[PDB]
C-alpha cells in the first residue's frame, strides 16, 4: 500500500506607484520704467572705472 | 576646508545700503562693495531608500 499528498502554493505580486508633481505660483509681477533709471551704486562705479 | 578671513566683508564705504531680508523679515546693511546679496531659498530634498 502506497499514499502520496502533494501541496504547493506560490504567489508573486509586484507593485510600483509614480508621481511627479510641477506647481508653478506666480504672486507678483512687475515692469521697469523705461527711461531714467537709477543705477545701482556699486554699478555707477564699476562704470566710471571703465 | 574654509581658511580664515582674506575679504572685510562689512566695509560698508560710508553707505546706508539695507537690504530687507524677506526669509529672515529683518533689514539688514551690506557692505560697500558686494556685488548682491539675496535671500530667495532653495530646498533641494533626495530620499532614496532600499
Amino acid at each position: 500500500n502506497s499514499a502520496f499528498k502533494q501541496a504547493i502554493q506560490a504567489s508573486h505580486k509586484k507593485d510600483s506607484s509614480f508621481i511627479r508633481i510641477h506647481k508653478v505660483m506666480k504672486v507678483l509681477n512687475f515692469t521697469t520704467k523705461a527711461k531714467d533709471l537709477h543705477l545701482s551704486d556699486v554699478f555707477l562705479k564699476a562704470l566710471n572705472h571703465l | 576646508q574654509f581658511r580664515n578671513r582674506v575679504i572685510n566683508t562689512k566695509s560698508f564705504g560710508g553707505q546706508c545700503r539695507k537690504v530687507f531680508s524677506g526669509d529672515g523679515k529683518d533689514f539688514y546693511r551690506l557692505s560697500g562693495n558686494v556685488l548682491s546679496y539675496t535671500f530667495q531659498v532653495k530646498i533641494n530634498n533626495d530620499f532614496n531608500y532600499e
